[PDB]
RNA sequence: UCAUAGGAUAUGAGAAGGCAGACCCGGGGAACUGAAACAUCUAAGUACCCGGAGGAAGAGAAAGCAAAUGCGAUUCCCUGAGUAGCGGCGAGCGAAACGGGAUCAGCCCAAACCAAGAGGCUUGCCUCUUGGGGUUGUAGGACACUC
RNA sequence: GUGGAUCCUGAGUACGGCGGAACACGUGAAAUUCCGUCGGAAUCCGGGAGGACCAUCUCCCAAGGCUAAAUACUCCCUAGU
RNA sequence: AAGCAGAAGAUGCGGAGCCGCAGCGAAAGCGAGUCUGAAUAGGGCGCAUGAGUACGUGGUCGUAGACCCGAAACCAGGUGA
RNA sequence: GUGGGUAGGGGUGAAAUGCCAAUCGAACCUGGAGAUAGCUGGUUCUCUCCGAAAUAGCUUUAGGGCUAGCCUCAAGGUAAG
RNA sequence: UAUCCUUGGGAGUCAGACUGCGAGUGAUAAGAUCCGUAGUCGAAAGGGAAACAGCCCAGACCGCCAGCUAAGGUCCCAAAGU
RNA sequence: AGGCCCAGGCGACUGUUUAGCAAAAACACAGGUCUCUGCGAAGCCGUAAGGCGAAGUAUAGGGGCUGACGCCUGCCCGGUG
RNA sequence: GGGAUACUACCCUGGCUGUAUUGACCUUCUAACCCGCCGCCCUUAUCGGGCGGGGAGACAGUGUCAGGUGGGCAGUUUGACUGGGGCGGUCGCCUCCUAAAAGGUAACGGAGGCGCCCAAAGGUUCCCUCAGAAUGGUUGGAAAUCAUUCGCAGAGUGUAAAGGCACAAGGGAGCUUGACUGCGAGACCUACAAGUCGAGCAGGGACGAAAGUCGGGCUUAGUGAUCCGGUGGUUCCGCAUGGA
């Protein structure tokens, strides 16, 4: 609240929407796969142990 | 006494340009050419 | 209690990079052939949140 | 004076009323306040009033949750998450399922059909009390073949 | 346990209209639950849900009941902190 | 964390969950790039100039009556001819 | 005189806004309720360091609030001043 | 000469007043109001102008029975030149 | 155990009223007028049963206005009802 | 005269009768619903309640929905500046002075304007030049229209003032739609929100041979947040899936 004038929040519009749907990819970049070993197998339940 | 004119196009059908125009002066349906974005070219415009 | 966040501004702000505010621009709904299309053009495009709105503000987003 | 109302007699560790200002269900149900006024909204289904029982009450075994080499009654705690949403899209309001724990009980009817007795007869169209007759969804039970 | 000619599987009920209530959800794209008035089906080749609605697919069988424990709370009483 | 053991404790178990290590766009999505845009142009956004998490003190804020006293007044329930 | 009735979003009233238990333009008591109060009053031990403003903008705003200016503290950039 | 910028934490302030000078309004009236600019008070005690916030001189870390001085003053009250 | 008289407003009068500032020209009043109501009258209290009206019946009730008595009570239905 | 339509069986050119349904006017009764009507009984009872008679009667009342009326009643609103308030005036934007030779700078200080207009009053290319006065000339002049001379700007510049403009920004002619899309290095101003300029780049133009100009008016006014809703396009999402 600032005094009375119409605030930032109203004086400014609503952007999109999101989505129920929303498939966020687990991230990783390459430095981190330097940590397996030569040869290795390397599977999404490996990544979590 | 001016009137807002939304421009349209036979050549293809979604336009956007925006104008003034006077009905003593122009009662007649005005044509202008001009550059629509989608057909990537010049084209003549009427208004709805 | 855990604090609330306030959603009228959740609706509209994103939190961006390096702690940043990402904000829409005002003068966009529905007065269009008054204006020029050079403030039009660049009214489009979005813009980010001032130092002492956002020495205001911070609190009120805190939970993104 | 068909017969009922009603009336009379007797039998009833029957009810009422209180209570712990607590806890739980229902019925009824505000305003101040916030919104820097205010009516939508909020306060809040709060206080309060009424009715009822319990030592816990409600709820409970899927016309569910969900979208997969799927789980299998409720309830409650953490998480989901101040997220999805709702909202003079204001003020504010605000979830659920998946996951993890406590606990773990699953059962009984009505209907079909049979048996008698229960009468009206318009000979089963209905009696009412037993037992078989049974509680079921990639259907089950009556129905003909099984201890 | 098998078979499945035939019979049963909760009617003024679901559901709909109108006017309200509760679901976080203020009628909104408004499902779902209940109230009052009016209307009003289906019967296993049958029905219900999957957030308007329709087709496919999946799950389930309402309109009948009962059900302990995890739960809430202290006028009390005992022993303590 | 809840919870389970444990002197109302510590501690042990308990990886569900939470926050970072990657952003860009409303999104589908793409990815050290992304979006806008016809564009390999320009611009915006963290690039590249790699530390957060958990806990304690302190300062401040929010929700609670929130720094202490103060109304006139409103509503509900009762009590009085 | 005695015994009765009329109860406060009311009753009464040969009518004044009178009276309804010394109280009446809405009686008294309790609860919501620590109502709210941009207003007034108050806010308790010491020293050291630094040290303001009373302006602009906007506001159902004018004795209120927010941002900017002015202050303090800390970390950087260091020599821009 | 050394104070400037960036970021972050935490404020209070939105009633100002007077005296100069430059303007308004006013009647070139006001200890009037409203501006710009400078100072003081505000938030600054000490000396002077009798007493006095804003005028003049000058900034209080304490102590001394030390000196020199600014404004102002030196017959006395009352310190210093009848 | 009466001062009196002469005039003039105001109110016909006796009456009533702001307990606790105002007894008055304020209210009431008899009279007048308008209006509603055919009796499960109208109107009022109450949600409703019940009532009051009224164990009454347009010569009776309810409401509005004016206020003994004497003389009178003009014009306008454009507007509102 | 165009198809005179003379032995499918046309729609009816649209007419009516008999059959099955729907609304008002009608009269009835049981038969609902009602009776602060009467007789009997429950019952020594003006309550109600059983029978009978009667009267009304599908109306009423009552339930749900809908419209109108409705200070009888309830919650509320009724702005601010103000040389005390009320009353008066004003509230946004643009121009000048006040303004103290940068910018800024108040008052219920002093003067005006704006809530438009212009398919050309734009953009390019090309070409000019005013107002006023003197003298002649008729209708004709105080100025209508010509001719000469003087004439820095007195005239215009769509419109208020200010700035600037005759190398046009003033006037005239041709063509045309750049009053384009995607942008944008940077820069001003500013609390924020906003507002303003901008070279140059890309695509496709217009004018001109070209250089080059053009992202409206000669510059400054001619205008409003968000929410919500409408319209057009969408390579976006759309609650199991496919659509909506």
């Amino acid at each position: 609240f600032e005094g009375g004038q119409m605030p930032l929040f109203q004086r400014l519009p609503k952007r999109g929407f999101t989505n129920i749907n929303r498939k966020e990819y687990a991230v990783v970049n390459l430095d981190k796969l330097n940590g397996f070993a030569e040869g290795t197998e390397v599977t999404p339940e490996l990544l979590l142990e | 006494m001016r009137v807002n004119i939304t421009l349209a196009c036979t050549e293809c059908g979604e336009r956007n340009y925006i104008s003034k125009k006077n009905k003593r002066n122009n009662p007649d349906r005005v044509e202008f050419k001009k550059y629509c974005p989608r057909d990537k070219k010049s084209t003549l415009h009427r208004e709805t | 209690p855990k604090m609330k966040t306030h959603r009228g501004s959740a609706k509209r702000f994103k939190k961006t990079g390096s702690g940043k505010l990402k904000r829409s621009h005002a003068y966009t709904s529905h007065l269009f052939a008054n204006k020029s299309q050079k403030q039009k053009r660049k009214l489009r495009k979005s813009s980010v949140v001032s130092a002492g709105d956002f020495k205001r503000i911070k609190q009120m987003l805190a939970n993104i």
